[PDB]
RNA sequence: CUUGAGUCUCGUAGAGGGGGGUAGAAUUCCAGGUGUAGCGGUGAAAUGCGUAGAGAUCUGGAGGAAUACCGGUGGCGAAGGCGGCCCCCUGGACGAAGACUGACGCUCAGGUGCGAAAGCGUGGGGAGCAAACAGGAUUAGAUACCCUGGUAGUCCACGCCGUAAACGAUGUCGACUUGGAGGUUGUGCCCUUGAGGCGUGGCUUCCGGAGCUAACGCGUUAAGUCGACCGCCUGGGGAGUACGGCCGCAAGGUUAAAACUCAAAUGAAUUGACGGGGGC
């Protein structure tokens, strides 16, 4: 999984301040990194299926994370999913 | 019985020949938890060091050579 | 930057030419930045079984912090010599600066 | 023909026979004996009687060896261990020790099918 | 099968599970089975197991004892092992090979 | 808004998964030392093996597959499944104390993926094992069971297949309702401290209360008391078959009838009977 160093620096960005761990745009930001991650995992154990169910989890966890977002407000939906290049 | 728990070790050294020896037959087969009296946790400790010494060559596999 | 323990055994013919590979490896993982905590020498020991039709090999163990690669060029090393009959490379969650019970009864 | 007074024997003691062989320390064999060569077949060939009839007739082949110091490694769980032990022990040797040496992997091969009967 | 048949077969896998497959320290001895003979059912078996030590009855009376104990496991382990229909009930009994 | 659901922090256990190395037994084979007539096999036998020297025995080498002991009325996984050791990449679960988000939840037709074994396509590998087959027997008969051989296959890579008594024959999620005895894995506090005592979570095994059930049984991991959604059933046979569609290289899978026929088919438990049984 991710680094404390990777977690700390993406809460730390997008959170509100240091400890903002729960707002739906570090959880968003988190799942993401994670999923860029395990790309390159995935494109030679192409066969590693448990770790992809995992993957597919996440990915599926960060969908109805944006889902709820863009129906919160859909200012900072839209400032997210351009900050992090999604939704495309 | 349960003698790692007052050792309080984390871990089993694979170094510490002298204790394996405690749970090893003259056949060199592990001897199991259920007349030793060790705790499971201990126990699988026990079959990884023991299996590590074993390939290091600190204790024998079969009492054939 | 994991910690790892390494222990492995030298054809028993050429154990003066021990302190020499120890030397070189320990060189070779701290100019790659990565410190040792510690080295023992058990030197030669009866073995429990033959290996190559062989007995009396070399101990030498080592505890390293190191990056990967410079434990898997270390290791590939290990392969590509002759006078190591057999190594080990193991991962440790802490550093272990101690007596090994190997050297306790010296 | 030699002077050795310290050998080993092997008993193959299988389901169907049982093959007693006095050997050299070092491997080198001396001679043997059969439960199927002592005139013994069928049920009999794997009988203890003719067990022990077969360390018998190996002893009386070895003995111009001059040995009656031995330790011996069974092998196979075959009826005729029993019998053959007690058979060269009565034929005037000093058994130091017995050893069950049995071939026992560990998963190697898969084993032949088990027979319907 | 045939009441012999399933004995031979029966012997042999008896004394397979019973010289690898022990953790009594009651039992040892090379502990053998000189045969075993079963009803024209299959539903019962005595097996005639030969002991090594010393035949005082201190010993092998310990050893038939064991197995009589142990009978409920030898027998699971040969339904699992052998592959017939019911499992017989084991009895042990001391072969008096000398006489 | 924080009680549901999530995020962060520190840890713990694990045959969870993918990749790459490596070790030690054993089978087989090849080459030698020793050593001679049997070995192998069966309820008995022969086919088979050996005087070119087998089998047995020691040493050496090659190769493939699987990992004794540990091992567990254990553990992990959504299920299928997962078992030497080591490294690399990686998934989930749980606990303690907080911090954060603020209903972001549950279920799910169609859809997508995963999915034992056998099987299929292409290439490689091939020790053991072994459908088919070839013999040897047995038998009224043997095209079976038993024996000697033995190909596909079992193994690997990449695709296909998508079915199992794929089972706990028990859909997922949440709440509530007497107990007792264990296993396993966390954890808090206290005692002179290891030891021990008093707690408190997760998972799991076995008795059993009320209640439920046709009964057997289930029984805080419900088959109890309720709620949310989904799948499914409507006598036996015909038949999971025909036809049509969809899928598949194929084998076939999936969806799924009707005519006709019969008055039953079925589940659980009860009393006996039948042994060419067993005890007294
Ligand atoms: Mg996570
Ligand atoms: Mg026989
Ligand atoms: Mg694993
Ligand atoms: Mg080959
Ligand atoms: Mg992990
Ligand atoms: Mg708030
Ligand atoms: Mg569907
Ligand atoms: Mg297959
Ligand atoms: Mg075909
Ligand atoms: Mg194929
Ligand atoms: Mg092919
Ligand atoms: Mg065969
Ligand atoms: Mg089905
Ligand atoms: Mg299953
Ligand atoms: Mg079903
Ligand atoms: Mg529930
Ligand atoms: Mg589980
Ligand atoms: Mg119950
Ligand atoms: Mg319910
Ligand atoms: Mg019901
Ligand atoms: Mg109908
Ligand atoms: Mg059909
Ligand atoms: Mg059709």
């Amino acid at each position: 999984s991710l680094s404390t160093e990777a977690t700390a620096k993406i809460v730390s960005e997008f959170g509100r301040d240091a400890n903002d761990t729960g707002s739906t745009e570090v959880q968003v930001a988190l799942l993401t990194a994670q999923i860029n991650h395990l790309q390159g995992h995935f494109a030679e154990h192409k066969k590693d299926h448990h770790s992809r169910r995992g993957l597919l989890r996440m990915v599926s966890q960060r969908r109805k994370l944006l889902d709820y977002l863009k129906r919160k407000d859909v200012a900072r939906y839209t400032q997210l999913i351009e900050r992090l290049g999604l939704r495309r | 019985f349960c003698r790692f728990t007052a050792e309080g070790v984390q871990e089993i050294d694979y170094k510490d020949i002298a204790t394996l020896k405690n749970y090893i037959t003259e056949s060199g087969k592990i001897v199991p938890s259920r007349i030793t009296g060790t705790r499971a946790k201990y126990q699988r400790q026990l079959a990884r060091a023991i299996k590590r010494a074993r390939y290091l060559s600190l204790l024998p596999y079969t009492d054939r050579h | 930057m994991r910690h790892y323990e390494i222990v492995f055994m030298v054809h028993p013919d050429q154990s003066e030419q021990v302190p020499g590979m120890i030397e070189r490896y320990t060189a070779a993982i701290t100019g790659a930045e990565g410190k040792i905590h510690r080295l023992e020498d058990w030197g030669r020991r009866q073995l429990a079984y033959p290996i190559n039709k062989l007995h009396k090999a070399h101990y030498v163990l080592m505890n390293v912090e190191a990056p990967q690669e410079v434990i898997d060029e270390l290791e590939t090393t290990f392969r590509f010599n002759d006078a190591v009959i057999r190594s080990m490379v193991m991962r440790t969650k802490h550093a272990v600066t101690e007596a090994s019970p190997m050297v306790k009864a010296k | 023909r030699k002077q050795v007074s310290d050998g080993v024997a092997h008993i193959h003691a299988s389901f169907n026979n049982t093959i007693v062989t006095i050997t050299d320390r070092q491997g080198n064999a001396l001679g043997w004996a059969t439960a199927g060569g002592s005139g013994f077949r069928g049920s009999r060939k794997s009988t203890p009687f003719a067990a022990q009839v077969a360390a018998e007739r190996c002893a009386d082949a070895v003995k111009e060896y001059g040995i009656k110091n031995l330790e011996v490694m069974v092998k196979g769980p075959g009826p005729g261990r029993e019998s053959t032990i007690r058979a060269l022990n009565a034929a005037g040797f000093r058994i130091t020790n017995i050893t069950d040496v049995t071939p026992i992997p560990h998963n190697g091969c898969r084993p032949p099918k088990k027979r319907r009967v | 099968g045939r009441p012999q048949r399933v004995a031979q077969e029966m012997q042999k896998e008896i004394a397979l599970i019973l010289q690898r497959e022990i953790k009594d320290p009651r039992l040892g001895m090379m502990t053998t089975v000189s045969g075993v003979e079963m009803s024209r059912d299959l539903a019962y078996a005595k097996v005639y197991v030969t002991f090594l030590n010393d035949k005082d009855e201190d010993a092998v009376k310990a050893g038939i004892k064991a197995l009589q104990e142990a009978s409920g496991f030898i027998r699971s382990l040969l339904g699992k092992a052998m592959r017939l229909r019911i499992v017989p009930e084991l009895t042990f009994f001391y072969d008096n090979s000398l006489v």
